[PDB]
């Protein structure tokens, strides 16, 4: 029942066979009184007279584009969404759940204030997105990231493919800190072409790093059938890399973690694989790095 | 603090009886409410003007401690209630001295545990204006079932009667127990005394004496002693022994366990619990019993005949104690001759000349010294046949039993006075590494029952005689106890033909193969051509018999002969063969 | 070093929260309820920031080295052990009240009060219970993963 | 005839289907599908030959009023129409069958299906099962308990097809929507597998002691439905054997699992083989083959030392430092007592289990990885005889038969050692005059149980004598015999 932007309203309607939609005035920014013509899109025919047209909405038939006309010149217009409610929980149809029962996955690839943040849509009909930081206090922790777009991703879950849009975000703070009290919060606004939607998360930016594969991997021949395999830091990761310091999984083809940059180990006929995950939190792990044996 | 959205209110308490009901309220700070009550920590329990200020009873409290949540699902608060009862007034109470030197400590009984951290407090009095207290706290970890008080009154001063009281605390409601009374001239439990040891004396086992270090004022004390023969220990009681004491009629040689325990008055104080076991060790005595000594008479010559000497002890009563010499005397009794000699063994050989008779003694020569004589006058090893019993018939009910039944002889059985029965095993020339075994029946007795040192399915030879100073009778005869079938026969080894008879001889057939006691054999010849019953000769068993006559068969044919060793209880299959052609 | 004790400090610390975290599941120790206890002496979140991680800067002890020298990072040192001071008083307090009621569920193993200890001697010179416990370990498990991270970079 | 059976509804939340069944020819027939109501306002859509028009919720069509569908179809100058349908379409929905893999175990006559479903409500569920060669059956599922879902089957002896369905069942216990689709078929296994008699190529050991086992590539078929391909219900995932040494238990277990059809290397030893296949439940069953030991011509030499409480075997060993295993079997008895050794020489004390009078059996093996079987090596499995041989060497009943007038014939039993090879070597006999003129010796084969005695002159007592020996101590004579003629 509220005003999204200029020109723009989204209401609610009660989806559910037996209950009565909302009602609502329309207003013709024109300071000209008199009989007028009101037209939709979504039907043929005058369908309010005079400059404040109060309509009823209870379906999507009853949403769309409204103008007031008169003649050969549009006098103005209005745009009218709506937004599916069933059962007191709002009905989200536009993006659908990851393998973790989750809408928006972020991910960011080291600690300089960096992320992207990626969703599971269903359809391509006209899209429209929004990222934004829902911040109520003054103290709520600010992003500044921008335009959403499509990544050539396709995904299957349930054996179907879906497509990946994504964002890529950047944080900022006037001066850095050690650490993060207060998590990012992020608000989405997706909008399938009357169909409205508002999704939420929150996150910590240490609890969703992921690292990247390493980058120099080597295995050098040693007596007994015993091999040295070598990896390195990749760059992408911050810096210093004695502050922020990583954990490699190693297995052989059950898997034992290392802090070197170097390892002892044997092969079994298959390759040797590292991995490289950040050596305090759960913070999901990286790809792994191979050598054929 | 934490409970930021709001708070929880109890009623009457956290800390409630049994089975009562709570108010629990919730308040909720101005601008659904769901209660969680768990069971030790484990959930079974499960359920805006109102929301300001939500009120609950909560009735059928488990036993225990619990907690009430009360969650808007974000949480709100929430409390910790227990549920309890006042102490059970505690009884059977006993209070413990130890000695002269030792502080008074008691002990009681709680009762029900109450859930809950409870104390007690002890109260001693007594005249002459004597008092103490002592605390103790039990909760879910400590219980306080006993304690000490710490302070050693004088037990020389007897002549008072002290009150001891017990009282329990709780949060909810405090209990007191009876006003309890005991007498001090028996509290004071002693402890067990010292340097208890044993010094022996008399040169008999049987007497000892024991000595203690105790207080002067005991009056009454008991003695266990006992040996490891039976778990059983031996109890005597003393009055007034005053730290020694004397024993008599004790078991000599036999290891003891010695204890004590100590009582101050006949009609006061209690009594001592029992000292450290002390492991005795009993000195020998000399043996007054009579050992029987066998001899045997091989006749190498008429004048330097052997005279074997055997003996066997045991028992614990005629070789007791560390036993190493044994001076052994044959006399002559017809002249005045005599030979001395030293044995550390049971067996030892003679040689003699046959004239003259007979007495052969042995001593027992321990450490404390050398026992009686034992002494046996000799007679021939065989007499005469006149005296000589009847067969001995020998029934092997066991493996491991013989009876033997002999009959008396032609000659009245007032002659005999006693009869000796020897066994031994049988070798195909002569034995003596393995001792002859021996046993005494008197006459009067009917039968013999031996059951030990016998083999079954091994040939022995039993030998009775009648046992007189002028001519005892003799006889023998072999048995065995259980006997099997044979495992094959002997071989049919020399063959020879002379004075119109044919004579066969074998050799020894050794010792596994027999089983028991061979009793015959069985001699089967016939034709080479004769495929009928092969005729069949019998032989009864002899130990000296290797050779055996037949008599002349038909000249110029050929013929087949064999054989089979026959037993009671089996026969022996057919063995080597022979072809003769006469 | 300091680094040894504090890798100590990080792995007794993950100990008692999943100690915590298994017993205390009733209790709100899961979301987050994220509170500190220290907020006006907080240069610990400001100060202890490596070299070339400073944008604007206008925002004696034994465990800093000389070859890591600065007139910067003894504030952090100092931050940290003004944090430490006030987590082991609060910590003292909690153990204390745990035992004078009859619930002996959780149990500070002393091994994270004696490396705080350790760590002082190297640096310088009802219900409300468990959920003080509980954010107490909730904003203490980052800041020792903080205090790792500062003194790895440093002495190392 | 025409259109029939008109039934629009709802598929996933946010898009609607539609769908009819045609009664007559298909060859030049269009259909529309005309929807209207009154808020009049109708709307038709033109779909051709398919009958699977969708129509979502923003296509200007009505969800939550009653609304009135109709078919006409279009075939050359004439049309005709179906049945009128007014319904609404947004609670006659229809729900889809159990997305992603459900999960099948097994137990004895019982297979569990478990499956996790998007939306937590519980709803009606029914199965249709084919058997390899026969038709489809159905069968319903019942009720259940819910979030995930759970059915049965009962489980036949052969691989089968199933498949599984739902419908989302109305509060008040009534049908609430059309039929679900049928899921992706799942294939079941046999629950026991007929296994084939595989190949096996048997081979004697060569002069090393080294033979080979090299099984051959064979499997049979399963008889299946159409749809059971790609999943273990069709074929066994894998073949396996499993080799399994009882000779040398010395060392913990060792038992070795190799993939199906490869060369490798065996010993002289007793081999337990099984050959067993995983399917998707786990390993179905064995089948078993038992290979006996063969040893090698090449005879080698050995050493003992046995007496007191001391005993000991040595020998000269290929190469030291590596671990070999020693094992003591006495051929003759039933094998009561089990004693060998895990360490050239081996010390150890004498007890009453290698003192007796029966021939043993000493293997040795030499051994480098206790994880594999082909580096065990046979080094010699070789028979012997403690004790006193001499006594038992001793020949029974020596029968002597006059042949001619210069010659007889000397026949016995063969002895203990006869029966036990590598120890008994000759059998000697020694014919004497008792005069002490004539002493003479004849030498007979281990094989042979006789020996004839030429040239013997008549009228002269003779005394004959046998024993027999062996490779490291002479035997004693049996009892002399004696003869004249
Ligand atoms: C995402 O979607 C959710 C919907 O689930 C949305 O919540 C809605 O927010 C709007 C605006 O924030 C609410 O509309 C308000 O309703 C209240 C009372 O109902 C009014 O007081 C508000 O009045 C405003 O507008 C007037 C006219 O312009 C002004 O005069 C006045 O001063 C106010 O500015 C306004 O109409 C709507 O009620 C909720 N829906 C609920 C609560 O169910 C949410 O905001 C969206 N965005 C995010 C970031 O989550
Ligand atoms: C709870 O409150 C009710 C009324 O407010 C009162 O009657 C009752 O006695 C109270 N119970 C307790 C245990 O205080
Ligand atoms: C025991 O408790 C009752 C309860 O009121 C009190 O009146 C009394 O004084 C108490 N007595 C002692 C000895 O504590
Ligand atoms: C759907 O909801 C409508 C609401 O009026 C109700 O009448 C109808 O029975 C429900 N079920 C079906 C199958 O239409
Ligand atoms: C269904 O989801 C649960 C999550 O609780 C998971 O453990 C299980 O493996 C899933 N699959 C099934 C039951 O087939
Ligand atoms: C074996 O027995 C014979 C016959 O008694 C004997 O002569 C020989 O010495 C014995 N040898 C051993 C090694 O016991």
């Amino acid at each position: 029942m509220w005003e999204l932007e200029k020109d723009v309203y989204v209401v609610e309607v009660d989806w559910t066979p037996d209950a009565p939609g909302e009602t609502v005035n329309l207003t013709c920014d024109t300071p000209e009184e008199d009989d007028i013509t009101w037209t939709s899109d979504q039907r043929h025919g005058v369908i309010g007279s005079g400059k404040t047209l109060t309509i009823t909405v209870k379906e999507f038939l009853d949403a769309g584009q409204y103008t007031c006309h008169k003649g050969g010149e549009t006098l103005s217009h209005s745009h009218l969404l709506l937004h599916k409610k069933e059962n007191g929980i709002w009905s989200t149809e536009i993006l659908k759940n990851f393998k973790n029962k989750t809408f928006l996955k972020c991910e960011a690839p080291n600690y300089s204030g960096r992320f992207t943040c990626s969703w599971l849509v269903q359809r391509n009909m006209d899209l429209k997105f929004n990222i934004k930081s829902s911040s109520s206090s003054p103290d709520s922790r600010a992003v500044t990231c921008g335009m959403a777009s499509l990544s050539a991703e396709k995904v299957t879950l349930d054996q179907r493919d879906y497509e990946k849009y994504s964002v890529s975000c950047q944080e900022d703070v006037t001066c850095p800190t050690a650490e993060e009290t207060l998590p990012i919060e992020l608000a989405l606004e997706a909008r399938q072409q009357n169909k409205y939607e508002n999704y939420s998360t929150s996150f910590f930016i240490r609890d969703i790093i992921k690292p990247d594969p390493p980058k120099n991997l080597q295995m050098k021949p040693l007596k007994n059938s015993q091999v040295e395999v070598s990896w390195e830091y990749p760059d992408s990761w911050s810096t210093p890399h004695s502050y922020f310091s990583l954990k490699f999984f190693v297995r052989i083809q059950g898997a034992f973690l290392v802090e070197k940059t170097s390892t002892e180990v044997q092969c079994k006929g298959g390759n040797v694989c590292v991995q490289a995950q950040d050596r305090y939190y759960n913070s999901s792990c990286s790809k792994w790095a191979c050598v054929p044996c | 603090d934490v409970c930021k959205l709001g708070t929880v209110t109890v009623q009457p308490a956290p800390v409630i009886p049994l089975g009562s009901a709570a108010n629990i309220s919730c308040s909720l700070n101005p601008k659904e409410l769901i209660l969680l009550k768990f069971v030790n920590d484990v959930l079974v329990e499960n359920l805006d003007h109102t929301g300001h200020s939500s009120t609950f009873q909560v009735t059928n409290l488990s036993l225990g401690m619990t907690l009430f949540v009360c969650k808007l699902p974000v949480p709100v608060c929430g409390v910790e209630i227990s549920v309890g009862v006042a102490p059970e007034p505690p009884q059977n109470i006993s209070c413990v001295q130890e000695g002269e030197n030792g502080t008074v400590a008691c002990s009681w009984n709680s009762g029900k545990v109450t859930y809950l951290k409870t104390n007690y407090t002890l109260q001693l009095s007594g005249p002459n204006n004597l008092t103490c207290q002592k605390q103790c706290f039990s909760d879910n970890r400590q219980n306080c079932n006993r304690l000490d008080l710490g302070i050693n009154l004088s037990p020389d001063l007897a002549e008072s009667r002290f009150i001891v009281r017990v009282t329990a605390i709780n949060d909810l409601g405090n209990s007191s127990s009876l006003p309890h009374t005991f007498t001090f001239l028996d509290i004071v439990i002693p402890l067990p005394p010292w340097d208890i040891r044993i010094n022996f004396l008399n040169a008999s086992g049987s007497r000892g004496t024991l000595q203690w270090e105790d207080e002067g004022q005991v009056v009454l004390n008991q003695l266990r002693y006992q040996p490891l023969n039976s778990t059983s220990w031996n109890m005597v009681n003393a009055t007034n022994a005053k730290g020694k004491y004397d024993l008599r009629d004790l078991r000599p040689f036999t290891e003891y366990e010695f204890q004590i325990s100590s009582k101050l008055h006949l009609s006061g104080g209690s009594w001592s619990n029992w000292s450290e076991s002390l492991r005795t060790r009993t000195p020998e005595e000399e043996p007054v019993g009579i050992l029987d000594i066998w001899y045997m008479k091989q006749d190498i010559d008429y004048d330097r005949q052997q005279i074997s000497l055997f003996w066997k002890s045991l028992n614990p009563s005629e070789a007791r104690g560390k036993i190493l010499h044994y001076q052994v005397t044959l006399q002559e009794v017809t002249k005045k001759t005599t030979l001395q000699n030293t044995t550390r063994h049971t067996s030892w050989t003679r040689v003699i000349p046959r004239t003259g008779a007979w007495t052969a003694s042995v001593s027992a020569a321990n450490s404390k010294g050398a026992s009686a004589p034992t002494h046996i006058n000799i007679v021939d090893l065989c007499g005469t046949g006149l005296l000589a019993p009847h067969q001995v018939s020998a029934k092997s009910e066991n493996m491991d039993n013989i009876l033997v039944t002999w009959q008396p002889p032609k000659k009245a059985d007032s002659a005999v006075r006693e009869y000796i029965v020897e066994w031994r095993a049988l070798q195909p020339g002569s034995i003596t590494k393995f001792p002859p075994h021996w046993l005494r029946i008197p006459p009067d007795n009917m039968s013999a029952l031996i059951s030990e040192n016998i083999k079954p399915y091994i040939c022995y030879e039993i030998r009775v005689h009648a046992l007189s100073e002028s001519q005892g009778g003799c006889s023998s005869i072999r048995g065995d106890s259980k006997h099997k079938a044979p495992v094959s026969g002997p071989h049919i080894t020399a063959i020879t033909e002379k004075k119109e008879r044919l004579f066969i001889s074998w050799t020894h057939i050794p010792f596994p193969e027999q089983r028991g006691c061979i009793l015959h054999y069985r001699i089967y010849w016939k034709e080479r051509d004769s495929t009928a019953q092969p005729e069949l000769c019998e032989i009864q068993y002899r130990r000296s018999q290797n050779s055996h006559p037949i008599s002349s068969l038909q000249p110029r044919v050929t013929y087949v002969l064999w054989m089979t060793a026959v037993t009671a209880a089996g026969e022996s299959p057919q063995g080597n063969e022979r072809e003769f052609c006469p | 070093r300091c680094l040894s004790q504090s890798r100590n400090l990080l792995k007794t610390t993950d100990d008692m929260v999943k100690t915590a975290r298994e017993k205390l599941k009733h209790y709100s120790c899961t979301d987050i309820d994220h509170e500190d206890i220290t907020r006006d002496q907080t240069s610990t979140l400001k100060t202890c920031l490596p070299l070339e991680l400073h944008k604007n800067e206008s925002c004696r002890g034994s465990c800093l080295p000389p070859q890591k020298t600065s007139l910067m990072m003894t504030l952090c040192l100092g931050s940290i052990y003004e944090d430490l001071k006030m987590y082991q008083t609060e910590f003292q307090a909690i153990n204390a009240a745990l035992q004078n009621h009859n619930h002996q569920q959780i149990i500070l193993d002393k091994g994270m009060l004696v490396a705080i200890d350790e760590l002082m001697q190297s640096l310088n010179h009802p219900y409300r219970v468990k959920m003080k416990l509980c954010i107490l370990l909730h904003a203490f498990s980052t800041r020792v993963v903080t205090i790792n991270r500062v003194m790895g970079y440093l002495s190392s | 005839l025409g259109p029939r059976n008109l039934s629009c509804y709802r598929v996933s939340k946010t898009d609607y289907e539609c769908s009819w069944q045609y009664d007559g020819p298909e060859d030049n027939v269009s259909h529309v599908l005309w929807c209207c109501f009154v808020p009049e306002r109708c709307r038709y859509f033109s779909s051709g030959p398919d009958r699977t028009v969708q129509f979502w919720e923003q296509d200007g069509i009505p969800v939550l009023s009653k609304v009135n569908f109709w078919v006409e179809s279009r075939l050359g100058n004439r049309t005709m129409k179906s049945q009128k349908i007014s319904q609404y379409l947004y609670n006659w929905t229809k729900t889809t069958p159990p997305l992603g893999h459900i999960k099948v175990s097994q137990s004895h006559r019982q297979l569990r299906m478990d499956w996790n479903v998007s939306e937590e409500a519980g709803a009606e569920v029914q199965f249709r099962r084919r058997m390899p060669t026969t038709n489809w059956t159905l069968g319903d599922c019942g009720p259940q308990v819910n979030m995930s879902e759970s059915c049965l089957c009962p489980s036949e002896n052969m691989a089968q097809e199933i498949q599984i369905r739902r419908r989302r069942r109305l509060s008040s216990g009534a049908p609430g929507g059309p039929w679900s689709d049928w899921s992706m078929p799942v294939c079941v296994p046999p629950e026991v597998l007929p296994q084939a008699k595989i190949k096996f190529l048997v081979e004697p050991l060569n002069q090393g002691g080294r033979r080979r086992l090299t099984m051959q590539g064979q499997s049979p078929q399963l008889a299946v439905p159409e749809g059971c391909r790609g999943r273990p219900g069709a074929q066994v995932k894998k073949h396996l054997v499993l080799v399994r040494m009882l000779s040398c238990r010395c060392q913990a277990q060792t038992s070795k699992t190799v993939p199906l059809g490869k060369k490798l290397n065996l010993s002289g030893a007793t081999y337990d083989l099984n050959v067993l296949a995983k399917t998707r439940f786990g390993r179905s069953t064995i089948q078993k083959w038992h290979l006996p030991a063969q040893e090698l011509t090449e005879t080698r030499a050995l050493n003992v030392s046995v007496g007191g409480n001391m005993t000991s075997m040595q020998w000269a060993a290929q190469a030291p430092g590596t671990t070999y295993c020693l094992e003591w079997q006495p051929w003759f008895q039933h094998r009561n007592h089990t004693h060998c050794t895990l360490i050239v020489t081996h010390s150890w004390s004498s007890k009453p289990t290698l003192e007796q009078e029966e021939c043993y059996r000493i293997t040795v093996f030499a051994s480098k990885n206790p994880k594999n079987p082909m580096l065990w090596a046979t080094v010699l499995s070789s028979y012997y005889f403690g004790g006193n041989a001499s006594r038992a060497g001793t020949p029974r009943h020596v029968s002597v038969r006059n042949q001619t007038g210069d010659s007889v014939s000397v026949e016995w039993t063969a002895s203990q050692l006869s029966t036990c090879p590598g120890v008994l070597t000759q059998y000697v006999v020694r014919c004497e005059a008792e005069d002490g003129a004539w002493e003479s010796e004849w030498l007979v084969p281990p094989t042979k149980t006789q020996v004839t005695l030429d040239g013997l002159r008549s009228r002269v007592m003779y005394k004959v004598q046998v024993r027999a020996d062996t490779a490291r101590l002479p035997g004693a004579w049996s009892h002399p015999q004696r003869f004249s003629f």
